[PDB]
């Protein structure tokens, strides 16, 4: 019952409530579900600038009862912090809505064929190149060739 | 590879696993499809 | 079953379930019902 | 190490600035060991347990200042330092009623489902043992009498101990019953024998009852008319809806088909 | 000594035939089957699995006793290798080792030895395919040698299985992850061993940490591959986090989606007894009464014996506080009747109004309940039971006074029976009408309900109950 915290205004107790959450996320995933209505109040707020962090807590709680695009969302606004983690499952997972998202995207950009463009997210298309450059430090060519037919 | 060869795997897994499923309803398909071929071939005995 | 924590922690049997309806109510009965002859 | 913390628990505090002072010297503890993970060396949980006892009076201190979300907030840290991974730890004094306090403030809302989960903490002693949780368990047992009479002869003797707060909100709970409660539906029940539940004399509670219920206001008595009330059909309207009942329903039989 | 000593060769061939021939058959077997279709899985012996586990699980494990040396722990899990053909001669030297037993004097490598034994498929370089197999291995000697429950530093021991074998959990998320087709092998196998994780901490200390590495496995399965998997590792949940608190009853809102399909069969039956004890908690009967009742008519198949009568006692607990319950010894199975005596007679007392007959059983027989943990309702099933006995007088009588079932009820005053009948209207529980003048209560026939009503608009879930099991033959004849 720590969601009673969140009612004060004060940053620094924020932090310091993230810092439980985080670590005992794992087996608390079920207690942030209600946690919703009152993240928002953060990551909606001016002077919250953990809101990039913010955004990653809110993918979770999202992730936990069902919602998977509305993660995408905030995987978008949620920074530099957010493609920085290359560790684990969660790298994989979010590709996967991403690139799904990117290459569907430009299909669409070619059927224009030419003006009236669709808004394209510089961290969406920023992830395609970056990633490929994992690619040809690797070495593998085989699927070096492959990401220039996903993309079209 | 990392984006990658252990991703790539769980994204053939999931063709492999529709595949298996596919196959499912494939084996749904096929014992039903010879529910019309047998009756396929009464339509023929009608006509017998 | 048996996994999880299961194993962890005409007749007579069959009239059983109306004839102890007869324990709690009314006895049997015959003595009762055969005092009230007598009574009014 | 630290502190002074303990040396205001014993004198409270005569106004809530002292209250926030104590909450602004709890920050300090906040900070460095928080509220958790640390198992240790358990002895790093001994200012926890000294944390509890001022966290336990807050939460008296809380009721003092009526502030409903700070109270939910103490209890529910205490509620989580004997939810805590390690089940041992020093025995206390205001932990008996606050677990109270919470359980006769949540039975004044109403809400039934979080009055027995929070006596899930020592649920098999409940009637065994602890006689501070007898008192709201036989008190609910009254409400459903109901009670009216049995309660407010057992408000006579309470340890309590600072339930007099929450019997006053259990009051108004209580009191609006009499109007809901009693009907729908009686025929006419005499005035004094209204009274007779109420109490008082004649309060302007019974007054403003002839206002809100409306219902009647009749000499010596009270009536339901009319009649009983409002002579339900119910309706002639649903015959619509059954042959609504059957387009979905024909449609099933041909969805097979 | 020449008689005893005579006897003691003829057994020990006995499970270097049917236990030899049990991983043998199945397990060259199953590798077939494991190399491909692997469709589902099925795979059908990890289900033979659950034929031969379960009935290891009362003879003869891999031990035993029979008069042995428990040696085919070590036997099979050393020299896998493996390798092409050649693994016949693995299975070979299998039936070399058995002479070795016969012959020379036999020692016993498990426990202290077991050790390095698991790492050996490991450091046979290489498995070099099938961890269910190794897991297997890692289990199947261990796992039924928990039954022994010895406690002294063989404990540690199964804490070393579920070391070793949480290094086969490492080989099952790093290896494979593309059709795989193990996981869901091993999705009863990672059950069981799960199950034996819940078990062996239940006798030193319940899990604190392993509640959040259960999550971890929880989630991680989702949307990745899921079969089965979740839905035994949600029973490990609503197990165990039903007996200790707390919030975990509404917990089973944000976990469900279901989760479907349901698997398998029985497995999910007593899932619906879990929640249905959680729903008990709740107060709420009538979702409570549907959950509990589906969860004996879709549990097969026992014997034996009072692991399917113990759950189904503590079942019809809801029924106590539905106020309508027949007696209860219909139920009865002459193994559970020892043991429901004490709970026995309670209903018997619910099917009265009896103050005095009432709290006697509580008296008597509360020293049973106590190890059932059910005294929540002792409270509110006065209520209940009050409620039984006005819906009897109210059902045999068309007008019932309220002085005449004062003391027939026994409820001693009219005051307190104003508010009862005041309660009972609330609760939609009685229609009648009161006067109120000492006061009495005249009430009336209530009819209308008759025929065009509520037959056919039940019958609309009746149908559409029916319709969809049409659906579910089809679905089932389609697999074929």
């Amino acid at each position: 019952g720590i969601i009673s915290l969140l009612d004060e205004d004060e940053p620094q107790l924020k932090e310091f409530a993230l810092h439980k959450l985080n670590a005992v996320v794992n087996d608390f995933w079920a207690e942030i579900s209600e946690s919703v209505d009152k993240i928002e109040v953060l990551y909606e707020d001016e002077g919250f600038r953990s809101r990039q962090f913010a955004a990653l807590v809110a993918s979770k709680v999202f992730y936990h009862l069902g919602a998977f695009e509305e993660s995408l969302n905030y995987a978008l606004g949620a920074g530099d912090l957010f493609n920085v983690n290359d560790n684990s499952e969660y790298v994989e997972t979010i590709i996967a809505k991403c690139i799904d998202h990117y290459t569907k995207q430009c299909v669409e950009n070619a059927d224009l064929p030419e003006g009236e463009k669709k808004p394209i997210d510089q961290r969406l298309e920023g992830i395609v190149n970056k990633m490929f450059q994992r690619c040809l430090d690797d070495h593998k060519y085989k699927q070096a060739i492959g990401i220039a037919l996903e993309t079209r | 590879l990392e984006e990658g060869k252990a991703g790539s795997g769980l994204r053939q897994y999931y063709l492999s696993k529709i595949e298996e499923l596919q196959l499912i309803v494939n084996d749904k398909s096929q014992n039903l499809r010879r529910l019309q071929a047998q009756r396929n071939e009464l339509n023929a005995k009608v006509r017998l | 079953m048996s996994e999880k924590k299961q194993p962890v922690d005409e007749d007579n049997w069959d009239d059983d379930n109306v004839e102890d309806d007869f324990s709690n109510q009314l006895r049997a009965e015959l003595e009762k019902h055969g005092y009230k002859m007598e009574t009014s | 190490m630290y502190e002074q913390l303990k040396g205001e628990w014993n004198r409270k505090s005569p106004n809530l600035s002292k209250c926030g002072e104590e909450l602004g010297r709890l920050k300090l503890v906040l900070l460095e060991l928080n509220f958790l993970p640390t198992t240790g060396t358990k002895l790093t949980k001994q200012q926890l347990i000294l944390a509890r006892d001022i966290l336990e009076i807050g939460a008296q201190w809380s009721i003092l200042r009526k502030d409903i979300p700070s109270f939910e907030r103490y209890m529910a840290q205490l509620k989580c330092y004997y939810f805590d991974y390690k089940e041992q730890l020093p025995e206390s004094a205001y932990m008996h009623q606050l677990l109270g306090l919470n359980l006769l403030f949540l039975l004044s809302q109403n809400r039934v489902a979080e009055f027995h989960t929070e006596l899930e903490r020592l649920p098999a002693k409940d009637i065994q043992t602890n006689v501070y949780i007898k008192h709201p368990v036989s008190l609910e047992q009254y409400l459903m009498e109901g009670s009216y009479n049995k309660v407010f002869l057992a408000k006579g003797n309470i340890p309590a101990e600072s339930y007099t707060f929450f019997i006053d909100i259990l009051l108004d709970t209580i009191r609006d019953e009499i109007a809901g409660c009693i009907e729908k539906a009686y025929e006419k029940i005499l005035f004094t024998e209204a009274t007779r539940i109420l109490f008082f004399n004649t309060p302007k509670k019974m007054t403003d009852y002839a206002k809100k219920r409306g219902w009647v206001l009749g000499p010596n008595n009270y009536y339901s008319f009319a009649s009983q009330q409002q002579k339900p059909e119910d309706t002639t309207i649903p015959s619509t809806e059954l042959a609504k009942q059957v387009i979905e329903y024909a449609r099933q039989l041909e969805m097979i088909v | 000594p020449p008689g005893g000593g005579e006897q003691e060769p003829p057994p020990p061939p006995a499970p270097q035939d049917v236990e030899m021939k049990e991983e043998a058959a199945t397990g060259g077997g199953s590798t077939g089957e494991a190399d491909g279709k692997t469709a589902a899985a099925a795979a059908e012996h990890s289900q033979r699995e659950l034929d031969t586990v379960t009935l290891e699980d009362i003879k003869e494990h891999v031990k035993q006793l029979e008069k042995a040396v428990s040696g085919k722990e070590p036997r099979f899990v050393l020299r896998a290798l493996r390798m092409l053909p050649s693994t016949s001669r693995r299975l070979n030297h299998y039936v070399l080792y058995k002479a070795v037993q016969g012959f020379f004097t036999s020692n016993n490598a498990t426990r202290d030895f077991l050790l390095p034994f698991l790492e050996e498929p490991m450091d046979t370089e290489a498995d070099l395919q099938f961890r269910p197999r190794t897991g297997k291995a890692a289990s199947t000697p261990l796992l039924p040698e928990v039954e022994a429950y010895l406690q002294l530093l063989v404990v540690i021991f199964m804490m070393n299985s579920k070391r070793y074998k949480e290094a086969q959990k490492i080989s099952d998320d790093l290896m494979q992850k593309i059709s795989t087709q193990n996981r869901r092998a091993l999705d009863l196998v990672a059950a069981k061993c799960y199950y034996y994780h819940a078990r062996v901490y239940e006798f030193l200390d319940k899990l604190d940490v392993v509640r959040s590495f259960l999550h971890a496995r929880l989630r991680t399965a989702t949307l990745r591959h899921d079969a089965d998997g979740q839905a035994t590792l949600l029973n490990l949940l609503l197990r165990n986090y039903l007996h200790y608190s707390l919030y975990d009853q509404a917990e089973k809102l944000v976990s469900k989606s279901v989760f479907p399909e349901q698997a398998n069969n029985n497995e999910w039956a007593r899932y619906l007894y879990y929640t249905g004890r959680i729903k008990a908690i709740q107060l709420e009967y009538s979702e409570a009464r549907r959950t509990m009742t589906n969860a004996l008519r879709k549990a097969p198949q026992h014997t034996a014996v009072g692991f399917k009568q113990t759950v189904h006692k503590l079942l019809i607990v809801v029924e106590l506080l539905l106020g309508e319950i027949p007696d209860r010894l219909q139920f009865r199975q002459p193994s559970l009747k020892r043991s429901l005596m004490p709970y026995f007679l309670l209903t018997q007392a619910v099917r009265t109004g009896n103050l005095a007959k009432f709290n006697q059983v509580l008296d008597q027989f509360g020293e049973k309940f106590q190890a059932d943990g059910t005294y929540t309702l002792i409270i509110r099933l006065r209520h209940n039971v009050i409620k039984t006995g006005v819906r009897m007088i109210s059902l045999s009588y068309s007008r019932i006074s309220l002085a005449d079932i004062a003391q027939k009820l026994q409820l001693d005053s009219p005051e307190d029976a104003e508010f009862i009948v005041a309660k009972a209207i609330r609760d939609g529980v009685i229609e009648a009408s009161i006067n109120h003048e000492k006061g009495y209560v005249q009430s009336k026939e209530m009819i209308d309900i008759y025929s065009t009503r509520e037959p056919q608009l039940a019958f609309h879930q009746r149908i559409s109950f029916c319709l969809d099991i049409h659906n579910m033959s089809v679905k089932a004849m389609r697999f074929p």
